[PDB]
């Protein structure tokens, strides 16, 4: 896939942390939403 | 059996799925893994339409049961069932036959695809086919889903489905005013026009008056340029026709997609946005 | 109940990338399928509202 | 743009009308259904009146309709007719001040006639009005002039050299369609023929014109719109004329059509000489009645609210 | 008695007439359908030594003659065509089995690379000048204002490698358009045709991609018996080669996927 | 990836073409050409010249007259308010003579403009017919178009003139307006008891669907064999190439049989002409022969029965 | 429930631009999807008239 | 499949443990779903 083995730990790192940040904003939204009007 | 020039192309490979497993011909039809899935979907579909014809809406001995071709009909379940699977003898059958029809059309499309890979031709045909498959899906999958129940689908019967079209059409009072309907109808009519013009042309040049030789490209362009001051040219006319017919299918799909889910009022009323602009 | 495991050999016959995306796709679709099946049935969580149905918080 | 344009979101409210697969179904906007319900709220009744007393015709001077009522009941009946027809104006709207028995103001000769109009309605038209019946509010809605009253209209202008298309225009009265824009005068005032379908497959015994078909189509668009529904509400479009395949609402609508012919012909046209120009169209014809007038886009005026049963003074004898 | 309803009405019998005219039409169309490829190839024919020429229903229509303009010839249909060996061998000896190309797949001239033997003459303008000729032979032609001139773009194959460069542009003298790209090949500076259908432009880069074959395969492009014109035989020959690469040019187009 | 032959990606120009030359008698050609880089984006960029003979001039002439009566009339219906004309245009129209008049030639203000516009339109369409036969002869070609145009003319004639004369009433022809003529269509089905059960209208519908099916299939094919110059259908018809071979084979391997570069053009040709010809027959029997198609379908046992789950009592029968 | 320290290698098999834009597409679609899922049920947040009805009582 | 006999040991390993991680997340979700709302 035209990457080096040196540049996929690098990519994997950025991918994982970014993905986790996204998941974080998601958890905030789901937390505010659960407070303002719990859905379960 | 093969065409007198066919053996030289009947190469091995090109599949998507199956590989040498089903990589063979039967008579003139290509099988392939998707010919098998297709045949299975198809056969069960038809065999079930035969059983529905066998049982009838009130049982095999009642007067509504029938094997008359104009009248055999398999209809969806009531709306009360929503998106749930409904009992077999209450529209369940119709649901399964539908799953089989969608699966068969999709297998057929994928098998035309393996055939393009074998013959090495463009894949314009199965892509174009996929437009009819799409229209069929809106008429059984998308709309009835957006409408919270599978019963919004049309029944599978020669004239009864015509009746579906009729009363659904009439819930909007004057369907002709559906603007997407107006489009799709325009393409269906124009498509039918270009086709008659191309058809007529090819046949008018490769077979001209006795005393004349097969005609030329120069003739072709000169005739329609003579008549209407323009000729779109040979390649493109094949392009247009493909555009018209695929678009005609498109707009049929959208004109029905908006009739319910995105518009409930009569359709002529839609045109109000035009009489009320602040211009008049 | 025979003796050879060594079922890693499976990737010497089956292309890994394509198997990967295949499972991926199937999982998202099976996901949607199942979600639509339960949401259309009794175990439903949306057409309820906890602790009170919300458009019947006001009748007016 | 060439804007885009006119659109509701999914999912619509839906109702199954005919048999599964036949396509006789109905779609509607849930939002707008709720707005129509708030706008089609009924006025609650006034407490029953005990009475127990003499009959109205014994204590009053000019009581030609609400005779057999007890005084109390008559008074109550007067309060309902007041809020129902002209509450911003009160009692004085239909009476000459200081003189309750006088007919020296037209709105009373009319009010009286409308007392016979509702009564005839509630007591003689149940195959149409059922047990919901009608009341002043049905048409008036706190308004002296039914907002949704109609008039025979002349359509748009024509030079002198040519005569009108009779159809072919943008009109909300034929559902925005181009059919003929006044399907009411010939059907909801006069009684011209609506039937055009033949009862025989082969031809030679049905003179219905295509034009007549279009008039029927226009009118039907009118009807549909007034009750706020589509043809599968009353029909099975494979056979518009087939009564066995129709819905019991076609029967009801049939009797309703005749009913509007009676309101318009023997209760409204006659009030034309005592009504002001302010209440008349370009032909001198007066504002009359249609289905919209009462239903105002709902299959049962005010979503089938039962108002009349509370005022016994609204029934014949 | 003035009511004897007849069960037969003009509508029935018009539906009858229609279906009869229909059947004759269908039949006829299927006859024009056998003006080529027929009689079919079975081992029914070979087993019987040929005593079962396969034609089916309906049958074959009497030949029709096309009189080509310009001292061109005369073609008939249906005709008797000389068999041609298959440059491949049966994947299985069972019938209906596909065949594997013999040798180097792009060279085989079997499969997506197969093609018939069209005349070894040229298609002609109305006047009779070689319809398809290069812009170097067709002086008048000219790029359309606002279109990158292909002349000078780099032709690049399917794997990335440069293939050659556009040395010219072939055009239709009958319906003015780019039909063929000319390619001065890198590996041997020989000039080859490249069908427009196989060519994608990358105007911002002045490249002309080609998914068909690899940069290298450009070395084996079938050749022209004259660099200033081309015959019908040669066109099929040129294109079919590239087409072969769609199934051959890689050890993966063969399919499967799973 | 691969060019799809949807959009000519790089064009070329050459001096315009006045065309193959016509014999003595066939008048000069007029106008001198131009190119539209954009038509060119998708097709022959050459625009014109055009041919105009006695025929062509008498047809353009009649046709524009007819267009004026319809239009002017529409402006009149809105009081010469070009604004209102613009506003309701879709709904504007020129209705036909009333029945009261039968087939008599009516007064200007009561339909006579329609009879004149109908008259002039028809003469102009049939003159364009003759035009295409002349333009088709000057080229030694055959009259395949003219046999189709003649079929569509057939439907037209059945709709606005033939059925009306047979029914003895100009009010039965179709009115000139967009929304008006849509309404005419619906009312037509309604008046004769639902046109869906008219066999001929079912066939015409199978044939309209078929023109879309065949042209989409064939057209997609020719593009898929565009790579081998399959668009060059003439020589693939005289001298079969691998385009016509791969083409016939795609379908052969798909649906079990196939046609040829020459024959597909006949299936397509015949399928289109059939639409209009079933279509016209369909309008011909309505009122002339059948008055209520649904009933007709019941008499021939073709209409399905469904359990009667909803029903209404007949007041006419009380 | 731990991280196989060679999971970076997933990017030697699956193309990064495609995985990325794919996620964006699937996510935006799901987003638009769910937003109308909830707006189409009882939990509506638009048609509430909060804190006061916004038109009037009618046309007045 | 242009893999070595060893790169079918490695891939198989990450495949299996990864998959087991998925099945793990699944048991988690199903556990929450059962506690808050048993479905059987
Ligand atoms: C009664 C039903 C319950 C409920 C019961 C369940 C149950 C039970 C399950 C879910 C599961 C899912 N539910 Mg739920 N769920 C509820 C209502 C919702 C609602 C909503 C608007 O109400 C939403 C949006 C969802 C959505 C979700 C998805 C996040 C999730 C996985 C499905 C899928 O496609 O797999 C997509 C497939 C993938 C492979 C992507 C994996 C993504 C997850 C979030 C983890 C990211 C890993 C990432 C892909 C790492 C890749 C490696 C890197 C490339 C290096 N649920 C209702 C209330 N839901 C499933 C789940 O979460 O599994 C634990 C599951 O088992
Ligand atoms: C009822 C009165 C209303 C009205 C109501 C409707 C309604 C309602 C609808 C239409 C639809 C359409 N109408 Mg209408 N319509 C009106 C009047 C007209 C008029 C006219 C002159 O008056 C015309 C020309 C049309 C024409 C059209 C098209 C615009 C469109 C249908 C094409 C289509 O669906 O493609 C789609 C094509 C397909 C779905 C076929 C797909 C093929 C599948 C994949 C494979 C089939 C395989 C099968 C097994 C083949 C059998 C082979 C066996 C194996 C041998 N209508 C009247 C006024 N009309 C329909 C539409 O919009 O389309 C969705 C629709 O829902
Ligand atoms: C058989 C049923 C009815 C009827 C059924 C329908 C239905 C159903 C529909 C139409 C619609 C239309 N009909 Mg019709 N229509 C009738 C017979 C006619 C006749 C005629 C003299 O016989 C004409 C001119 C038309 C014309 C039109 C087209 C304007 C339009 C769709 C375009 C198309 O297919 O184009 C192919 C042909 C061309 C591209 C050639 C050139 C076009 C010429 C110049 C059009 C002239 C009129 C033009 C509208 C005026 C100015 C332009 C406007 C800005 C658009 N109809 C028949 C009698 N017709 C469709 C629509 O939506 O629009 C109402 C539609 O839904
Ligand atoms: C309204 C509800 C009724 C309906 C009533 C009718 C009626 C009535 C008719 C059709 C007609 C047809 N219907 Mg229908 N139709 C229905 C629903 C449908 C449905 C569907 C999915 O439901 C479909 C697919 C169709 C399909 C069709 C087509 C198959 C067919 C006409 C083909 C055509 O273009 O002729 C149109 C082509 C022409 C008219 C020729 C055009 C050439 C002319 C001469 C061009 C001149 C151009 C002009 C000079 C240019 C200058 C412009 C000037 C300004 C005028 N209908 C329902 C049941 N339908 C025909 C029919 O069936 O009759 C039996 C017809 O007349
Ligand atoms: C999208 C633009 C146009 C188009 C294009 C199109 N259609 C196509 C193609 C293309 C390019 C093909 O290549 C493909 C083909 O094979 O060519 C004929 C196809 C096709 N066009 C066909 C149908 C078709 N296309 C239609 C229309 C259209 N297709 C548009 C006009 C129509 C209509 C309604 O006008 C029909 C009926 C098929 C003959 C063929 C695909 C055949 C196929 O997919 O076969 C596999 C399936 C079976 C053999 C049957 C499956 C068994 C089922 C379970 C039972 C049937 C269930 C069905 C839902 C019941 C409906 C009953 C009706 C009586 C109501
Ligand atoms: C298989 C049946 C299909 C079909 C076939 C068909 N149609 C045809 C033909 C055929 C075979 C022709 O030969 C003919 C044609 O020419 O094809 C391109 C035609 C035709 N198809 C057309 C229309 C048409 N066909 C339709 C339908 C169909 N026809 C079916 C789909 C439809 C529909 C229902 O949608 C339409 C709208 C026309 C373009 C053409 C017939 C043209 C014609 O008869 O002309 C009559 C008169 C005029 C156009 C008046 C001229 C007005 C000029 C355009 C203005 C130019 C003015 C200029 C500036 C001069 C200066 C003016 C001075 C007076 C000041
Ligand atoms: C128990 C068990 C095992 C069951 C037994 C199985 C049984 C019952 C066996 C019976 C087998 C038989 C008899 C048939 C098998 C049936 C099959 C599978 C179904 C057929 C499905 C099929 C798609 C049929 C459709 C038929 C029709 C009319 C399709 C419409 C398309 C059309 C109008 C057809 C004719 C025109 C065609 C084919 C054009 C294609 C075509 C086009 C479009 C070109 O452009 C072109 C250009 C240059 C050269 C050639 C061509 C060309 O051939
Ligand atoms: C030898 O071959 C031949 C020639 O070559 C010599 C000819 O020149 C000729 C003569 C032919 C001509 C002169 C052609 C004339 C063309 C006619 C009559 C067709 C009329 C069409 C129009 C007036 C155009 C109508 C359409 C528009 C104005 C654009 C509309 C745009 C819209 C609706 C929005 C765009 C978006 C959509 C439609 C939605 C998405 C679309 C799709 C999904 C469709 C996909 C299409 C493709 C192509 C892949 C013939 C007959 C011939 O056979
Ligand atoms: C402001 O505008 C200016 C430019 C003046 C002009 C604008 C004009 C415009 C915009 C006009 C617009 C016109 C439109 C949109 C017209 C639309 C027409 C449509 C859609 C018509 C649809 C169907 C119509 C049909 C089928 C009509 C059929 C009529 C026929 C066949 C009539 C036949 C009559 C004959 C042959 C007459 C015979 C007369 C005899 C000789 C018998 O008398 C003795
Ligand atoms: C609260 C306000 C009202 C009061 C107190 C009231 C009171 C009365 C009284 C006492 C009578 C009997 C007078 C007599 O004939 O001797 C009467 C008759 C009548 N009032 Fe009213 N009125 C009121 C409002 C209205 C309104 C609003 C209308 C019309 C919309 C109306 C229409 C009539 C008519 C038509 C009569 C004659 C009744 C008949 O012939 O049966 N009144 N009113
Ligand atoms: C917009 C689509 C509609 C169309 C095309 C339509 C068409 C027709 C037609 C053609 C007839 C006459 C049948 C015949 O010729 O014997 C008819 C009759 C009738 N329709 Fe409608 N209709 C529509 C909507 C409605 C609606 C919504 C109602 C009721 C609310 C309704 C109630 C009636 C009644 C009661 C009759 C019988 C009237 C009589 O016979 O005097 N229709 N309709
Ligand atoms: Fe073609
Ligand atoms: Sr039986
Ligand atoms: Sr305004
Ligand atoms: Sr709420
Ligand atoms: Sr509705
Ligand atoms: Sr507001």
């Amino acid at each position: 896939t035209g990457l080096t083995d040196d540049e996929a730990k690098e990519f994997h790192a950025i991918f994982m942390q970014s993905m986790y940040a996204w998941f974080g904003l998601v958890v905030i939204a789901h937390l505010l939403a659960w407070l303002y009007r719990p859905w379960l | 059996a093969m065409l007198s020039f066919e053996k030289k192309y009947r190469v091995r490979g090109g599949t998507l799925i199956g590989g040498d497993l089903f990589d063979f011909w039967v008579g003139p039809f290509y099988v392939g893994f998707f010919g098998v899935v297709g045949f299975c979907f198809t056969l069960l579909g038809v065999l079930l339409i035969v059983w529905g014809a066998t049982i009838g809406p009130t049982g095999p001995t009642s007067d509504l049961q029938t094997y008359n071709l104009w009248r055999i009909s398999i209809a969806p379940p009531d709306l009360s069932y929503g998106l749930r699977m409904a009992p077999l003898t209450e529209g369940g059958l119709w649901q399964i036959i539908t799953i089989c029809a969608a699966g068969a059309f999709i297998s057929w499309a994928l098998r035309e695809v393996e055939i393009c890979r074998k013959l090495g031709i463009g894949f314009h045909v199965p892509f174009a086919f996929s437009f009819a498959i799409g229209a069929y899906l809106v008429l059984v999958f998308v709309r009835p889903l957006l409408m919270g129940a599978w019963g919004h689908g049309f029944p599978y019967g020669i004239l009864s489905h015509l009746d579906w079209v009729s009363n659904v059409g009439y819930q909007f009072l004057h369907f002709h005013y559906n603007p997407a309907h107006m489009l799709a109808i325009s393409f269906f009519f124009t498509n039918c026009l270009a086709l008659s013009m191309h058809g007529s042309l090819i046949l008018s040049v490769t077979n001209p008056q006795k005393g004349e030789p097969v005609k030329t490209s120069e003739h072709e362009n000169t005739f329609f340029r003579d008549i209407v001051g323009y000729s779109i040219g040979a390649l493109a006319i094949h392009r247009l026709g493909l555009f018209l017919a695929l678009s005609a299918a498109f707009w049929s799909a959208v004109c029905i997609l908006i009739s319910g889910p995105f518009w409930t009022r009569g359709w002529p009323e839609w045109w109000n946005w035009w009489l009320e602009l602040p211009l008049w | 109940f025979t003796m050879n495991a060594n079922l890693y050999k499976i990737w010497l016959i089956l292309d890994p990338r394509r198997v990967l995306v295949s499972i991926v796709a199937f999982q998202i679709v099976l996901g949607l399928l199942i979600h639509m099946i339960v949401l259309s049935t009794d175990l439903n969580w949306l057409d309820d509202n906890i602790p009170v149905s919300y458009q019947a918080l006001g009748k007016k | 743009s060439v804007m885009l344009l006119g659109c509701e979101g999914p999912p619509p409210g839906t109702e199954q009308i005919g048999y599964r697969g036949v396509g006789m179904e109905n779609y509607y906007n849930k939002r707008q259904r709720a707005l129509s319900i708030q706008a089609n709220q009924p006025v609650e009744s006034l407490p029953a009146a005990d009475s127990t007393g003499p009959k109205a015709s014994e204590v009053y001077q000019n009581v030609q309709v609400l005779k057999d009522l007890s005084v109390g009941e008559f008074t109550r009946t007067m309060v309902a007719v007041t809020t129902w027809v002209s509450p911003k104006e009160g009692c004085n709207y239909c009476h000459v001040p200081g003189n309750w028995a006088s007919d020296d103001i037209y709105t009373k000769v009319v009010s009286r006639r409308m007392f016979e109009l509702v009564r005839a309605a509630n007591s003689d038209w149940k195959a149409h009005v059922a047990e919901t019946g009608v009341t002043c509010y049905t048409c008036h809605r706190g308004n002296p002039v039914p907002k949704y009253a109609w008039v025979t209209d002349p359509g748009p202008k024509y030079p002198s050299g040519l005569k009108p298309t009779g159809q072919n225009y943008g009109s909300k009265t034929v559902a925005y369609a181009s059919l003929p824009f006044d399907p009411l005068t010939p059907f909801l005032d006069q009684a011209n023929e609506i039937r055009i379908t033949g009862n025989a497959a082969l031809a030679g015994s049905n003179p219905a014109s295509l034009k007549q078909a279009e008039w029927t189509f226009g009118l039907m668009m009118n009807i549909s719109d007034s009750l706020g529904v589509g043809c599968t509400f009353c029909h099975n479009t494979r056979a518009f004329n087939d009564w066995t395949q129709s819905t019991p609402k076609r029967t009801t609508a049939w009797y309703a059509i005749r009913h509007v012919r009676d309101i318009n012909q023997n209760y409204i046209w006659p009030l034309n000489d005592v009504l002001p120009a302010s209440r008349k169209g370009p032909y001198g014809d007066p504002l009359r009645v249609s289905c919209m007038t009462c239903h105002q886009a709902v299959n049962k005026p005010l979503y089938g609210a039962q108002m009349a049963k509370d005022y016994p003074g609204l029934y014949k004898t | 008695s003035a009511g004897i309803t007849h069960y037969i009405d003009a509508a029935q019998i018009t539906i009858w007439a229609f279906w009869l005219f229909f059947f004759g039409l269908i039949i006829y169309l299927r006859r024009e359908d056998k003006r080529e490829g027929y009689p079919l190839d079975s081992d029914r024919t070979e087993r019987s030594g040929g005593r079962v020429k396969v034609v089916g229903f309906p049958d074959l229509p009497d030949p029709k003659t096309f009189v080509l303009p310009h001292n061109g010839g005369t073609v008939v249909a249906p005709r008797v065509e000389a068999p041609v060996a298959v440059n491949a061998t049966p994947f299985s000896p069972a019938p209906g089995s596909p065949l594997v190309p013999n040798g180097d797949p792009m060279l085989s001239g079997f499969g997506p690379a197969a093609s018939p033997d069209r005349p070894k003459h040229c298609d002609l303008t109305f006047e009779g000048l070689p319809k398809i000729v290069p812009m170097r032979v067709a002086k008048e032609f000219s790029i359309a204002e606002g279109d990158p001139d292909p002349r000078g773009m780099t032709v690049v194959g399917l794997d990335g490698e440069v293939a050659g460069t556009v040395s010219d542009v072939w055009v239709d003298r009958s319906e003015p358009q780019i039909r063929y790209l000319e390619v001065e090949v890198a590996a041997n500076k020989k000039k080859v045709l490249l069908p427009i259908g196989f060519s994608r432009f990358d105007k911002k880069a002045r490249k002309v991609k080609v998914d068909a074959i690899k940069a290298a395969h450009f070395a084996n492009v079938p050749t022209l018996s004259n660099p200033d014109q081309v015959t019908l035989y040669e066109e099929d020959k040129v294109c079919a080669y590239y087409a072969g690469g769609k199934l051959y040019a890689t050890a993966e187009r063969a399919g499967p996927l799973l | 990836p691969e060019y799809q032959n949807i959009f000519t990606a790089v064009q070329v120009r050459a001096p315009a073409y006045p065309g193959v030359p016509l014999p003595k008698g066939n008048l000069p050609r007029i106008g001198r050409p131009i190119f539209s880089y954009w038509l060119g984006k998708i097709g022959d960029a050459q625009i014109g010249p055009i041919y105009l003979g006695l025929t062509g001039t008498l047809s353009i002439f009649f046709g524009l007259v007819a267009i004026s009566i319809i239009g002017f009339n529409m402006l009149a219906s809105v009081h010469w308010d070009v604004f209102q004309f613009l506003k309701h245009f879709f709904w504007l129209g020129l209705e036909p003579p009333p029945p009261q008049y039968g087939l008599r030639i009516p007064p200007l203000s009561e339909g006579g403009w329609w009879l004149m516009a109908g008259l002039f339109l028809t003469l102009s369409i049939l003159l364009w017919w003759v035009r295409t036969y002349k333009r088709a002869e000057a080229l030694g070609m055959s009259q395949h178009l003219s046999w189709a145009f003649a079929a569509a003319i057939f439907f037209y004639l059945v709709l606005g003139f033939i059925r009306p004369v047979m029914m003895g009433s100009w009010a039965k022809a179709v009115p000139f307006g967009i929304f008006p003529h849509l309404d005419w269509t619906a009312a037509f089905s309604i008046r004769y008891g639902n046109l869906y059960y008219n066999p001929f209208h079912m066939l015409s519908i199978a044939f309209l669907y078929g023109s879309a099916l065949l042209f989409a299939m064939h057209g997609a094919t020719i593009l898929s064999v565009s790579r081998f110059g399959g668009d060059r259908e003439i020589d693939q018809i005289t001298h079969r190439g691998t385009a016509a071979e791969r083409a016939a084979l795609f379908w052969r391997w798909t649906m079990g049989f196939n046609v040829t570069m020459e024959s597909i053009h006949r299936w397509a040709w015949w399928c289109a002409v059939l639409t209009v010809i079933t279509a016209g027959i369909g309008i011909l029997l309505s009122g002339t022969v059948v008055d209520n198609w649904y009933l007709w379908a019941v008499k021939h046992g073709m209409a399905p029965a469904y359990p009667e789950v909803v029903t209404a009592v007949n007041p006419y029968e009380t």
